[PDB]
């Protein structure tokens, strides 16, 4: 990020695809910095969805 | 499968108008097999090649009828949840549907073709799906309909 | 089909195998439809005359 006005957060969001599950986090957001977000999973019902 | 229905639901019943119903059924269903795509969706002439794609109004059509059809009676789910993927790519952050045509017919849609309706009735028969009221995908179209 | 019951019988069964193999009953079911005789046997080539 960069440029006017960091008074932002990026995400990496996650709804699925069949049914109802999500992994909801937020990440900040500061100029031309590469803070680099650690998110993570775990398992589901089905192998790979 | 509105008119199995309109039968089912007023008590309007008969077996084998059931076993009628089920030839014409199985061999649509695989008629539509007969022009998907390997991806999932589904155009007018589709398979045995690569050169063409789906269609958001008529793959809509067919999941309406997936999920009714399959309302009485058995299913297989991966293929409509590949379908799913594939819609679920093409919508914008932010605003709407695309009608990426590769139709028929004039006169097959009796609506008008506004891409207004074009990305709501896309959005709502995907509501009309057994999912949620709550994906952020439909809030995307919830967007694009108080746009609308 | 034959391998079907095997598996519900043997008991090592793993699903979504099954209704994939549902995939194949009816599209079997109706691509061979498709080719069958108007009195109700079977030729090899047939439909469309
Ligand atoms: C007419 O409408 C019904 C929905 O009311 C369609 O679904 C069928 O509904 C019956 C119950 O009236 C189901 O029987 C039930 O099955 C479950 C297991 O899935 C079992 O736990 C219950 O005890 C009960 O036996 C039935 O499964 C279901 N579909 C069928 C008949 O296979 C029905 O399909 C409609 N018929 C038509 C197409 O006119
Ligand atoms: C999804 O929404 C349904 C609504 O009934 C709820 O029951 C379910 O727990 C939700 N699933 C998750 C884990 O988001």
């Amino acid at each position: 990020l960069s440029y006017l006005n960091e008074t932002v957060t990026v995400s990496a969001s996650l709804e699925s695809v069949r049914g109802n599950r999500s992994l909801f986090t937020d990440l900040e957001a500061e100029n031309d910095v590469l803070h680099c977000v650690a998110f993570a999973v775990p398992k589901s019902s089905s192998n790979e969805e | 499968i509105y008119v199995l229905d309109y039968l089912n639901e007023t008590q309007q019943l008969t077996p084998e108008i059931k076993s009628k119903a089920i030839g014409y059924l199985n061999t649509g269903y695989q008629r539509q097999l007969n022009y998907k795509h390997y991806d999932g969706s589904y155009s007018t002439f589709g398979e045995r090649y690569g050169r063409n794609q789906g269609n958001t109004w008529l793959t809509a059509f067919v999941l309406k009828t997936f999920a009714q059809a399959r309302a009485y009676i058995f299913i297989d789910e991966a293929h409509i949840t590949q379908a799913l993927i594939w819609l679920s790519q093409r919508q914008k952050d932010n605003g709407c549907f695309r009608s990426s045509g590769s139709l028929l017919n004039n006169a097959i849609k009796g609506g008008v073709e506004d891409e207004v309706t074009l990305s709501a009735y896309i959005t709502i028969a995907l509501l009309e799906i057994p999912l949620t009221v709550t994906h952020p995908v439909v809030r995307n179209a919830l967007f694009c309909l108080e746009s609308a």
